[PDB]
């Protein structure tokens, strides 16, 4: 930033972990993340997908003020039940229309949710309520939409190489991108064999 | 006023004698030669040897610093060393 | 509001536009309405509000906000005006003639002064200048004891 | 640093201490000097009055446990001894001396320069 | 020390000779206190504790042991948790560089009290560790084509790794149980498919390794048991009263008539949802929540196996076994596929019933089942075979093998020898004791043993040094022979890893100074 | 503007910043002239950053306050404007429920959807008509959601929540706009307008910036030095530099400084001490021998023989030579008059003034009565 | 640890972790004292890591020397005042000429 | 090249020696001169 003589230390991630050599650390262009995929079946690595980030869960809309539903028929129900599976659809279609191949959402997901999502050939990341968002609509480029109906087109984030990598013995799976345009944030990963190294 | 001047010189050279202490040569002896290599030619940079490579000057064995910090430095040490030497007393239980 | 327990019920969404529209009109045609009978400062006796206080500020009108149940009594009784329990308009003979309304400071102590032009009025206050608490509270008991004789 | 085990003080507060402790022993008998005092009362602990003022017994039996305190009871003892009257005025124009040469101290002036006037005068 | 107080109360501080005097008791302590497990002779110990529920555990791994002992030196700590590091890491050398970092540090003290800088014996300590892993990679033996070659190696590294446990009475099964269970993860690193049951029974010459997959748990009331010729679909819904619906739904009716309408409505829905589940032509069904009456007399009615208490793990291995998706809302039939299964029954192990499922197609995961007397020998038979898996893994991701038994570090020392023997100053000292603590090691485990180890020793490394760079030594007689020819075998990432961190640890804890302890809470 | 830098260097000569007398002078100068008629002390802030020197120390000419609780959508807006416009409200803008006391009987869907859909809109209605004003910095004392955060960063406007009342009223008197609650009646004389807008990293703590505003009443002070008593010890000598240039601005009547007034006063009054008999004469002598303690422990506190001055200081007063005071770098006597020390003289007669009650208050005391508990 | 030839500290907490660095400040921010002076040295070295960065115990070191060379010019008989209107006069030297 | 020391002990107890001695002789130092006072 040299229009202004300032840097900002909160776009540069400095993350470690133990496990490794301490010749093994590089810098990477992109963000990474300490989450999976939702999905086990889902492909891991892409070669060329587009960001898609959201905030409102995939859950059924409903308003933090006092609402109160009343059912006194079987018609009622009906139309609830069937209205449940035709908003699920519409927008799980709306998702898919705006020609992303990977969404980004920062909530929990589902069952039905999330077996439409793998039927339709879509990763996804849970659980990036922090920073991250920020960090992948800065490096990445992409916009954040409020809803599903403005996911637009141009409101996408292009990503070049989007693939977890697995350490040792462990449970512990990290997903970082890489391959992007001209972006304002880097991610320093260390590694060694120490916790206080 | 001349003697806090020369007190304030004698203690700046304690970061050379420090170097020479914590390398493992003698302190005052490299203090006195880097002073008197440097009264004899016209060059400020010569300074401790500690990684033992021969020539003393610091412009050939890339030995870059800052301005600005030292600056900062110097003015709160002198900004400290004058507040602690206006206090003098204590009233702790 | 009302005394009993009560909430409000919508179902529509043209309700929940336009009641909080309402409200301020209604807030609006209150202000409006308090202010063209040429009240030009209004003390009150209990909790203010910011829409309130904002349509007050925005008319030109000085808000003066004191509990004590005695010194809006007194402050009425000084003016010759009467309280009024509801936010209605008041009268003509229910209003409260001044002479200057200012707000000053006096030894680092913020003050609003009621000064009159009246030689006669109602009641008056005196006041009092030093630097110890127990001299002022004895020129105190001596001006008690002087109006008692 | 210094250890002395014991307790010390510094310049002043010393000073400060021996005029105050000799103002309290010159206003201990300063009821029965002229001719119109009149007298005072010791007791004990298992019930002895002695009605006296002649100044050297009361401050016999006052068992102070002060410096200044006992060097003036030593004095009056000396002057009762040598003498026999006139043990109170002696002990009252030392401690008003003394007294006079705390202003003179505080006053940023020598004690030797003091001494030496004291002793011309 | 300054009669003017600075700390608080209650707040130690040593200096240099004291701090330093501490760390290295610690050290010693530590390392003698495993020791004695480290040669292939080794025993067990016996950690007990009184603090939780009476456990008791008996294990030959170093890295347990001092998680489980709970040290409070500070230097212990750090061993502590590079030792961890180390295992979560690979798994396989933890004994070993605590012991290789508990010589450095006994030297580095002798050294110290030589009157020698900390710089040149870290320089010469830096300089020693690249000659080793330079001179490392040179003597390695690359194989990945050969497959014939491949599978004895793996055989042997296999063997070699759990001859140093109390698997040594059954090496002889549990290396190819091992070998065969690795062979079926199709070269995939999850070590999470591998289930380990452990039962208590039979000896430990009763345990094999099934062919297919087994489950511990039951299936529903009025169901056939055995099915020939099945189709396995895995589901993901909430058949247990199915009110997914976060809306605030409530009945406000004003009569029982209504209200009993609702419910034949509910009772309508899910017969629906029971049918469409069904819609697929499948005869298995497998959920992932519990089952109540309603759906269980429904699957029961059609002859339709149903499983219930099914976790992540569990789904996941069925998935891999046989070939199926977790699939849900049940609206396409064509795109959620099934799995492939021609023989399931019911065996009974010991005291309980368990499902068995034969006649797999796919077959990415594996379960094996565990026999034993004691909890403590099952603990160990199951530490031992994880710890044999991941260095199968390991050296089959790493696709490259080096001869153990103590050849490696005796190339080490000559070569750290070799490059001492050419530089002067005081970094010849350092070498030197790099050179001792690494050639320790051997004298260590024959003294284990139970053998002449400083006879041994010498023998070795006159060999090494005449031409002989690949003997090692022999444990079943105590002599000295080609390790090529028996059939010992390591691997070449893991040793590097322990010298590395082996370096590191001492690096970090010579230059340690002015320790400083705080107030306890 | 000479005589309150004269009395400003007087009243901050025996305080820690005395080295640096020179240079805050000016600035407390320019601070109280400033403030409007009134003089409103509340009215200058006063923000202390960790780091820096004393000569780091800057005076802006508008209004400067510590970032507040940022959300996911604030590194996404430019940082700095030309000529912005400043709108100051004081509602939320977040998703929340419309009255805490309400409740919605929906019967199917249809009217859920509609209400949900209705939300939605009421907020971006908000949102625009907030947007419509012309504005580009949004300062609210409600904290502001991370929805109006990031529609906000999409028109490349800058939004900031939690801001305090204090800060917020210095802000408008230093622009000139004016508090407004309700976002429908947002026109052109109600939103502020600046020169110069930046955002940099001091201490490494984010401030805001407001200067180049000509018809500003306020300023901002930055404290700069030690740590937290070193700043204490600033702030209280910047505050009674800044009550010694206001009571020179109310008053305009100083006088020399030094121990000139207190020899002049013990003189006259041992003078008149020669007229009135009896024992009148002893306790106004005592009077003028106990005012001359000021210029003994003005000389005692650097070593010097305070008893030659004192009587030179006599001497002279006798002689005459009126505003002849002590001196501390010549180690004599001068006039404090040509010194350029001057001081207020309404701070000596309070002085006296409190003395002579407290000194009569304690004198009147005879009996003292105590309670237990 | 002051140079390349220093060696590191090691700290440990009120729990019971451990910790080594040789960053200066963030040694002395858990030392846990109680002397006053020492903790405006903390504070003094707090601040120097957060407007700098590098050289969190130079400062101290020279503040300390300073102190000590002062503290000679004290007991030979020298007024405070002097002494630190000498010291900010030696201090605006040094910095106007490097 | 060398002279390495190890030991801090003889160090500290030598400089708390001369802390003692200078504190013993900056007490004793009031009693010293003709114009001097006396102690109790
Ligand atoms: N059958 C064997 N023949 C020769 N050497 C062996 C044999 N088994 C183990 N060793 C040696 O014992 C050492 C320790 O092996 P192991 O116990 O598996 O690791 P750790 O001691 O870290 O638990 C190894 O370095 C290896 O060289
Ligand atoms: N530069 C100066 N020249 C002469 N006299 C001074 C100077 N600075 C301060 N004084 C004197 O020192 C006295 C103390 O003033 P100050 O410390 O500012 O407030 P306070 O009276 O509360 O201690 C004042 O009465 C003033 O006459
Ligand atoms: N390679 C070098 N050559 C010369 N001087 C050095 C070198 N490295 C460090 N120093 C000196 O050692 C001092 C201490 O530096 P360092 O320990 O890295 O950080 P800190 O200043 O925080 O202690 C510095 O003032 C620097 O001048
Ligand atoms: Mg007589
Ligand atoms: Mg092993
Ligand atoms: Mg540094």
């Amino acid at each position: 930033d040299m229009e202004r003589r300032d840097v900002d230390f909160e776009l540069i991630k400095v993350e470690g972990k133990v496990g490794g050599r301490l010749e093994d650390t590089k810098l990477i262009k992109g963000v990474i993340v300490d989450k999976d995929f939702s999905h086990p079946q889902m492909p891991k690595k892409v070669e060329d997908a587009k960001i898609a980030i959201l905030t409102c869960p995939f859950e059924p809309p409903k308003p933090k003020t006092k609402h109160k539903l009343d059912v006194t028929s079987v018609e009622d129900y009906k139309a609830l039940q069937k209205y449940e599976k035709e908003k699920f659809e519409e927008m799980i279609q709306q998702i898919k229309e705006t020609g992303a191949n990977l969404a980004i959402c920062q909530w929990g997901f589902d069952d039905e949710a999330n077996h439409l999502l793998l039927q339709n050939n879509l990763p996804a990341v849970r659980w990036v309520g922090g920073p991250e968002i920020e960090l992948i609509a800065i490096a990445t480029g992409g916009r954040i939409v409020p809803r599903f109906s403005e996911l637009t087109a141009e409101k996408l984030g292009f990503a070049g190489l989007v693939q977890e990598i697995s350490f040792g013995t462990t449970k512990d799976k990290m997903l970082v991108i890489e391959q992007c345009k001209n972006s304002r944030a880097v991610t320093i990963f260390i590694r060694g064999g120490n916790k206080m190294i | 006023e001349q003697y806090a001047m020369r007190a304030f010189a004698d203690a700046l050279e304690v970061i050379p004698m420090a170097l020479s202490e914590n390398s493992g040569m003698n302190p005052i002896q490299t203090m006195t030669e880097v002073r008197a290599r440097q009264v004899k030619e016209m060059n400020p940079a010569l300074g401790i040897d500690c990684l033992h490579k021969g020539t003393n000057d610091m412009k050939q064995q890339h030995v870059i610093e800052t301005l600005i910090g030292k600056k900062q430095q110097i003015s709160l040490a002198t900004q400290m060393v004058r507040m602690i030497l206006k206090i003098d007393d204590i009233r702790k239980p | 509001i009302t005394e009993t327990k009560g909430t409000v019920l919508i179902k529509t969404a043209e309700e929940l536009m336009n009641f909080s529209k309402g409200e301020e009109n209604l807030m609006d045609a209150q202000v409006k309405a308090i202010a063209d009978t040429g009240a030009n400062v209004v003390v009150t006796g209990g909790k203010v509000a910011d829409m309130a206080l904002h349509y007050a500020n925005k008319y030109n009108i000085m808000l003066v906000r004191l509990n004590s149940k005695w010194d809006l009594r007194r402050l009425c009784k000084t003016v010759g005006a009467t309280a009024l329990p509801r936010l209605t308009p008041p009268v003509l003979e229910e209003m409260g003639h001044c002479d200057s309304v200012y707000l000053s400071e006096v030894g680092d102590t913020q003050v609003v002064v009621f000064k009159h032009e009246k030689e006669d009025g109602a009641i008056s206050t005196i006041v009092l200048r030093g630097s110890t608490d127990n001299l002022m509270d004895d020129i105190e008991r001596a001006v008690d004891d002087g109006v008692n004789t | 640093p210094l250890s002395v085990f014991g307790d010390r003080s510094t310049g002043e507060t010393i000073r400060s201490q021996n005029v105050m402790a000799a103002a309290s022993i010159a206003n201990i008998v300063k009821s029965s000097l002229g001719p119109v005092g009149l007298d005072k009362m010791l007791v004990d602990d298992i019930g002895d009055v002695t009605i006296t003022n002649d100044g050297a017994t009361i401050l016999k039996l006052l068992e102070v446990e002060h410096p200044a305190a006992k060097v003036l009871c030593e004095l009056a003892d000396l002057q009762d001894k040598e003498v026999g009257d006139g043990t109170t005025s002696v002990v009252i124009i030392a401690a008003e001396l003394l007294k006079n040469a705390d202003e003179l101290v505080k006053q940023k002036i020598h004690p030797t320069s003091v001494i030496s006037g004291y002793r011309l005068a | 020390l300054a009669p003017v107080n600075i700390f608080k109360a209650g707040a130690d501080e040593e200096r240099a000779e004291t701090a330093r005097l501490t760390s290295f008791i610690g050290a010693i302590a530590i390392g003698d206190l495993v020791k004695s497990t480290l040669g292939p002779k080794g025993m067990d110990k016996i950690l007990l504790s009184s603090g939780r529920d009476a456990s008791l555990m008996v294990t030959n791994d170093g890295a347990t042991i001092l998680k489980n002992i709970g040290v409070d030196n500070p230097a212990a700590k750090v061993l502590v948790d590079m030792s961890r590091v180390q295992d979560d890491e690979v798994g396989d050398g933890t004994t070993s560089v605590t012991v290789l970092a508990a010589e450095l540090l006994r030297e580095a003290e002798s050294l110290i009290a030589k009157k020698i800088h900390p710089q040149t014996i870290i320089a010469g300590w830096r300089e020693a560790t690249k000659a080793a892993r330079e001179a490392l990679l040179s003597s390695a033996v690359d194989h990945g084509s050969d497959e014939v070659k491949f599978r004895q190696d793996l055989m042997n590294i296999a063997g070699t790794t759990l001859s140093s446990k109390l698997l040594t009475h059954h090496k002889d099964h549990f290396t190819k149980l091992a070998v065969e269970a690795v062979l079926r993860l199709k070269g995939s690193g999850n070590l999470e498919a591998i289930h380990i049951i452990k039962k208590l029974g039979g000896s430990l010459a009763d345990s094999y390794l099934d062919e297919g997959f087994l489950l511990d748990k039951k299936i529903g009331v009025n169901q056939p048991k055995r099915i020939e010729n099945a189709k396995i679909l895995i589901a993901n819904t909430g058949m247990d009263t199915d009110k997914i619906k976060i809306f605030g739904s409530r009945v406000r009716v004003d009569s029982t008539a209504k209200v009993a309408e609702i419910e034949h409505a509910e009772k309508e829905k899910m017969k629906e949802k029971v049918e469409r589940i069904l819609k697929h032509g499948i005869n298995c069904f497998i959920n992932r929540q519990l089952i109540y009456n309603y759906p269980e007399q429904l699957f029961g009615a059609a002859g339709v196996m149903a499983i219930e208490h099914a976790d992540f793990a569990g789904v996941e291995r069925l998935a891999l076994v046989t070939g199926g998706e977790i699939a849900s809302t049940f609206d396409h039939p064509e795109l959620v596929k099934l799995g492939s299964c021609k023989l399931i029954e019911e065996v009974m192990i010991g005291e309980d019933k368990l499902i068995h499922f034969s006649g797999v197609a796919l077959g990415e995961a594996c379960t094996i089942v565990l026999r034993g007397a004691t909890q403590q020998i099952l603990d160990e038979a199951e530490r031992s075979l994880h710890d044999a898996l991941c260095v199968l893994a390991q050296t089959v991701k790493d696709s490259r093998t080096v001869y153990g038994g103590g050849c490696s570090e005796m190339l080490m020392a000559h070569a750290v020898t070799q490059l001492a023997n050419r530089t002067p100053g005081k970094e010849a000292v350092a070498m030197e004791s790099y050179a001792k603590a690494l050639r320790m090691l051997p004298t260590i485990i024959a003294d284990n043993a139970g053998y002449d180890s400083a006879d041994l020793v010498a023998q070795l490394r006159a060999a090494h040094s005449e031409g002989n760079t690949t003997a090692g030594l022999d444990m079943r007689e105590g002599t000295i022979g080609d390790m090529a020819i028996l059939g010992i075998t390591e691997s070449f990432q893991v040793k590097r890893q322990v010298l590395l961190s082996a370096a590191e640890a001492a690096e970090v804890i010579l230059r340690v100074d002015n320790i400083i302890k705080a107030a306890p809470r | 503007r000479k005589l309150l830098e004269k009395c400003a260097m007087t009243a901050l000569s025996s305080k820690l910043i005395s080295q640096q007398k020179a240079f805050f002078a000016k600035m407390v100068v320019d601070a109280v002239m400033m403030l409007d008629d009134l003089l409103q002390l509340k009215m200058i802030g006063i923000k202390k950053v960790q780091g820096g020197a004393l000569e780091d120390s800057q005076l802006v000419a508008g209004v400067a306050f510590k970032k507040t609780f940022s959300y996911a959508g604030f590194e996404m807006q430019p940082k700095k404007y030309h000529n912005p416009k400043i709108a100051l409200l004081n509602v939320e803008l977040e998703l929340k429920a419309e009255k805490d006391n309400a409740e919605i009987r929906v019967h199917t869907v249809e009217d859920y959807q509609a209400i949900v859909d209705a939300e939605w809109n009421i907020l971006y209605d908000k949102l625009e008509k907030i947007h419509h004003s012309g504005a580009k910095v949004v300062l609210s004392k409600l904290p502001i959601g991370d929805v109006a955060t990031q529609y906000f960063a999409d028109r490349d406007m800058f939004c900031a929540g939690r801001v305090p009342e204090e800060d917020l009223k210095r802000t408008m008197m230093a622009c000139g706009g004016s508090i407004q609650t309700s976002v429908n009646a947002l026109s052109a004389d109600v939103l502020g307008r600046c020169q110069v807008f930046e955002e940099t990293q001091i201490g490494g703590e984010r401030y805001n910036f407001f200067t180049g505003c000509p018809k500003a009443k306020t300023c901002t002070f930055i404290l700069r030095g030690g740590a937290e008593q070193f700043m204490e010890e600033t702030e209280r000598s910047l505050h009674d530099a800044i009550m010694i240039v206001r009571r020179a601005i109310k008053n305009d009547s100083v006088v020399a400084g030094g121990g000139a007034i207190e020899m002049e006063l013990s003189k006259y009054l041992r003078d008149y001490s020669r007229t009135i008999p009896g024992k009148q004469q002893l306790l106004i002598g005592a009077y003028a021998k106990a005012l001359e303690i000021i210029p003994r422990q003005l000389c005692d506190n650097a070593g010097f023989d305070a008893t030659n001055i004192l009587n030179k200081l006599r001497a002279r007063h006798a002689q005459g030579g009126t505003w002849y005071g002590v001196d501390i770098n010549n180690e004599d006597i001068a006039d404090n008059f040509e010194a350029f020390v001057w001081e207020p003289a309404m701070v000596r007669i309070n002085a006296l003034t409190a003395a002579s009650e407290a000194a009569c208050l304690i004198v009147s005391v005879d009996e003292t009565i105590k309670n237990p508990r | 640890s002051l140079g390349p030839n220093g060696l590191d500290k090691m700290m440990v907490d009120k729990d019971g972790d451990v910790t080594v660095t040789n960053d200066g400040a963030t040694i002395l921010s858990m030392m846990d004292v109680d002397h006053q002076i020492a903790k405006l040295m903390v504070e003094l070295s707090k601040s120097q890591d957060d407007e700098i960065g590098d050289g969190t115990t130079g400062v101290v070191v020279l503040a300390g020397a300073l102190l000590e060379e002062a503290e000679q010019l004290l007991d030979r008989g020298i007024h405070p005042i002097r002494i630190a209107d000498g010291y900010e006069q030696a201090a605006r030297v040094a910095i106007e000429h490097l | 090249k060398g002279a390495y020391q190890d030991r801090d002990k003889p160090a500290q107890i030598r400089f708390s020696n001369i802390s003692a001695a200078k504190a013993v002789a900056d007490a004793i130092r009031t009693s010293l001169g003709p114009k001097g006072m006396d102690k109790m």
